[PDB]
RNA sequence: UAUCUGGUUGAUCCUGCCAGUAGUCAUAUGCUUGUCUCAAAGAUUAAGCCAUGCAUGUCUAAGUAUAAGCAAUUUAUACAGUGAAACUGCGAAUGGCUCAUUAAAUCAGUUAUCGUUUAUUUGAUAGUUCCUUUACUACAUGGUAUAACUGUGGUAAUUCUAGA
RNA sequence: AUUCAUAAUAACUUUUCGAAUCGCAUGGCCUUGUGCUGGCGAUGGUUCAUUCAAAUUUCUGCCCUAUCAACUUUCGAUGGUAGGAUAGUGGCCUACCAUGGUUUCAACGGGUAACGGGGAAUAAGGGUUCGAUUCCGGAGAGGGAGCCUGAGAAACGGCUACCA
């Protein structure tokens, strides 16, 4: 390999796309974008495999090129555009609306949304910095770059971004009790409240979380996402409010819904 | 013989190899950056030749038919606006949309003059784009200046509030 | 077919391609199978559309005969169907015509032959003719 | 290239291939259940071995361990659903008590014979493979088709078969034509 | 499903190996051959040699088109559509094959870039472009070339190309 | 954690950038002029940030051989400092200097019928053997070297030379 990679094979693709293993040899390599190649759901898989609104790569390209699909506030035509965690995928043609979010098993949910909540999104700043001419600014996990943010905001706090014009609307500070949404690791999709952090010097920061069932767990800070106050999120939550049931509990729920 | 072109600049009557490169005659690079070892005959004239390419720099006193006697046209008239202007010796205000060469072409009995399009032509669309550029740049400057002012006031208010907080401190 | 009673399930509408798509099944007891025309006409009349506006494909006859399942796709207009369906399916439906592209090997041969010629080659044809005469 | 299509073997040939006791015992099973090869016996014994291995693992597991409960419940549930186990013997150790004859008894061959549709087990197999039997309402012609504990109510002659009310077969139809021609 | 059996002796108990037995997404081969699903396949010896044919090109409304192309300017005398050729921008540095070389090398888990570069995507982001500092600047926009094409050619021959 | 971010002074630069590009739409304002203003975009562009990457790098781990016991230090070996070079660290290279570095806890050398791993076969438990091969990471286009374009190549379905 003497350059960038431009292919992906289905076994190499991240599992949480739920791509089947015998439908062709290749996978949609999410083109460069605002989110990592992993932890990002391309529009090709989103439309074809989740919504089932189109059966082919050809058909998905038709959807995108007639511009019925717009991610966040902006129309996108990249068949493999890497829609990420907090992305709002609009689909105005059908008057549908979704926000990407993880179910408790660790997969992007099909979580539908209302327009008053599709107009905005949350963002966990990955750093605060000074741009040129002395301009302080922040960048979110989505790469969105916001200038002149509120000076009380620090790293890994949460921004509430308007899709009409990416700008600080308010922020939630990272301290004990704040509702967090665990984005990755073995607890991907969990929701809980911080009880305290470790703050390792040099080492990876760690935070202990307990949820409404007191099913406490521990997760790295590069992996958490505060999205509101105790039991009051800044968005809607997917099915189940991020509660993880045991295998026995899941079997019971399936039997009870039979 | 063997059809090796006589390269310009190479000072010997023999055939020699050259790593011919772009912007040089005798060789056309098939891939960008490519260089190929071609064979070129020297600029010194010799018996080796089969043909000699000559162009007349001063006409003699008698005619050659395939030469000065007859002529062929400049196959294409100018296509850029200022080149039309220089060709016709026009002044500043002379129009060009009607001095374009309406070269005739007849498809059977269907005659028409498909004249060349004119580039670098002054047209209101370009003025629209230029003025749009100006408004865009000034709008951005105004917006950036006003936003900087707002944050400056916000940080100033933060300073005042911290001063009030320290007043609450220290009793 | 005797007692087709064609059933349609999971009938989700997509305004994106402006159609209604469903998993279709056909019960054909005592008859071998049902064909594209007989499926499309019945689907067209039940969905209030022209015969061409509705598309069906993927019919697998289930073991023992009796019934098969395919996929049904009813468009919002003939123009929508013409734009959205693949050309193979249109010529499958008889609306369109098979594209007359040559075989791959002959087609690829043409590419590599014309790759050897730079530009139009009209001057080259004249020059080759003059030398061949010479 | 493509992801690999996984596969595995379903039977285990025995060590000590020529124990006269085992050969006689397995032929008794083959004769009384109308099996074609010893491969069927090996497959059922391999299957029983797999279930017994899993049940032994889980039975030595500590009581009301989450893994034991979940896995044991699933194991017994599919056992009783296929009907090999019986609801009176709901506990897990009864799986260890199971024998290869139990799975053979629930095979489609013997269920057709027990329901009375067949003259014998060999007549049953011919009837199954010739697409004259049907479960639910659909023709099934795998003799090894396991019947769930609820499909005995649906095993009977196939609607496409002459024994299910369909067209009068082929040789009878040919012989009927010959009779009409000879009387013509 | 934590198992052994035949062989040294007239006979016994042993060390001991030979042989047996069962498995191999383990190779080859022999005999034989109905059906369904699935499916490996010139690695092993020779990363030995290769005929032939293909395997990387690409255009929209949105860079340049007077083809002496196609249909019409039923929208037009500068262009108006479509389009060969060609220049221009991207790509050709991915994929595919093989395992020859390599024994702290690679690779695996785990790290750091406070130690660097990064086409592209994404988000922001150039009043100082008068700078030799208000016409170097015509700013209703400046200049130059050269392809494509025509025509004369050369070589047995190339995806060669000269001169105008 | 920083000589960080970023800002401020003095100059330098053979000087980069800051738009002479393109499609649709043609709306408003009157002092009605081809006047002033105008939308939806496409392309392009400096710095930062993101993404896709890339290059180095910490620690630990590798088959058989003593019928390989000392190895490295000409003309780099270990290190110091300064400079070139690099996109960047660095004996990567150069210059001066010190004489160091590895080893019986197996250095160094040889063989490998050795690409490494996820894994495969077979086992009560421990293990034994296999992994060229569908995934990841390396390396190569007959051997070897050199190098143009580009962001990315020691590229070979790209060039240069030698070898066959």
């Amino acid at each position: 390999a003497r350059g960038p990679k431009k292919h992906l094979k289905r076994l190499a693709a991240p599992h949480h796309w739920l791509l089947d293993k015998l439908s062709g040899c290749y996978a949609p390599r999410p083109s460069a974008g605002p989110h990592k190649l992993r932890e990002s759901l391309p529009l090709i898989v989103f439309l074809r495999n989740r919504l089932k609104y189109a059966l082919n790569g050809r058909e998905v390209k038709a959807i995108l090129m007639q511009r019925h699909v717009k991610v966040d506030g902006k129309v996108r035509t990249d068949t493999t555009y890497p829609a990420g965690f907090m992305d709002v995928i609009t689909l105005d043609a059908t008057n549908e609306n979704f926000r990407l979010v993880y179910d408790v098993k660790g997969r992007f949910a099909v979580h539908r949304i209302t327009d008053e909540e599709a107009s905005y999104k949350l963002g966990k700043v990955k750093k605060v910095q000074l741009g040129k001419k002395g301009v302080p600014y922040v960048v979110t996990h989505d790469g969105r770059t916001i200038r002149y943010p509120d000076p009380n905001i620090k790293v890994n706090d949460t921004v509430k971004i308007d899709l009409a014009s990416g700008k600080i609307t308010d922020f939630i500070k990272f301290d004990a009790g704040k509702l967090v949404y665990v984005t990755g690791g073995r607890n991907l999709g969990r929701i809980g409240t911080i009880v305290h952090k470790e703050r390792h010097d040099g080492g990876f920061d760690l935070v202990h979380i307990k949820d409404s069932l007191d099913n406490t767990f521990v997760t790295r800070l590069n992996n958490v996402f505060v999205i509101g106050e105790q039991g009051k999120p800044y968005i809607s939550l997917p099915k189940g409010k991020g509660i993880k049931l045991s295998i026995a509990e899941e079997r019971d729920r399936r039997r009870a819904q039979q | 013989k063997q059809g090796f072109p006589m390269k310009q600049g190479v000072l010997l009557p023999t055939r020699i190899k050259l790593l011919l490169t772009k912007n040089v005659s005798c060789y056309r690079p098939r891939r960008d950056g490519e260089r190929k070892r071609k064979s070129v005959r020297g600029a010194i004239v010799g018996p080796d030749l089969a043909v000699l390419a000559l162009v007349i720099v001063k006409k003699g006193e008698q005619e050659l038919e395939g030469l000065t006697d007859t002529t062929v046209p400049k196959r294409l008239g100018p296509k850029r606006a200022n080149n039309i202007r220089k060709f016709f010796g026009l002044s500043k205000e002379d129009d060009v949309r009607d001095f374009v060469i309406r070269r005739e072409v007849t498809k059977g009995e269907k005659t028409y003059t498909k004249a060349p399009k004119i580039q670098r032509l002054v047209t209101p669309q370009r003025l629209q784009r230029k003025r749009h550029q100006r408004a865009l740049k000034v709008r951005n400057a105004q917006a950036q200046r006003e936003a900087a002012a707002e944050y400056a006031q916000l940080l100033a208010k933060r300073l005042s509030e911290r001063k009030a907080e320290k007043a609450e401190i220290r009793k | 077919s005797d007692a087709v009673t064609i059933r349609t399930r999971k009938v989700i509408s997509n305004p994106l391609l402006a159609r209604k798509q469903f998993v279709v099944d056909v019960l054909h007891p005592n008859r071998a199978n049902v064909s594209k025309d007989e499926l499309r006409e019945k689907l067209a009349e039940v969905y209030k559309a022209e015969k061409d506006a509705v598309s069906v494909f993927g019919f697998r006859t289930q073991f023992g005969g009796g019934k098969s399942v395919g996929f049904g796709l009813v468009y919002n207009s003939v123009a929508e169907a013409k734009k959205f369906e693949p050309t193979y399916r249109l010529v499958r439906y008889g609306l369109a015509e098979k594209v007359e592209k040559a075989s791959r090997q002959q087609r690829k041969q043409k590419k590599n032959r014309d790759k050897k010629i730079f530009g139009t080659g009209k001057r080259l044809a004249k020059k080759v003719a003059r030398r061949n005469a010479d | 290239p493509r992801a690999p299509r996984t596969y595995s073997k379903t039977y285990s040939t025995p060590k000590r291939p020529y124990e006269s006791s085992r050969l006689d015992a397995e032929l008794k099973l083959a004769g009384e259940f109308g099996l074609k090869n010893k491969k069927e016996i090996y497959r059922i014994s391999f299957q029983l071995s797999k279930i017994r291995r899993a049940a032994r693992d889980l039975l030595t597991r500590d009581e009301k361990d989450p893994k034991r409960l979940f896995e044991g419940n699933a194991l017994i549930r599919r056992l009783v659903r296929v009907g090999v186990l019986s609801e009176d013997k709901k506990k897990l150790d009864y799986v260890l008590a199971l024998k290869v004859e139990d799975f053979l008894e629930r095979r489609l061959q013997t269920q057709v014979y027990k329901l009375g549709l067949a003259k014998s087990v060999h007549h049953a197999r011919v009837l199954i493979t010739q697409r004259h039997i049907a479960v639910g309402k659909q023709i099934v012609n795998i003799p090894s088709f396991m019947v769930r504990l609820d499909s005995e109510k649906h095993i009977d002659f196939a609607p496409t078969s002459p024994f299910g009310g369909a067209r009068p077969g082929r040789v009878a139809r040919r012989n009927a034509a010959r009779k009409a021609e000879a009387s013509g």
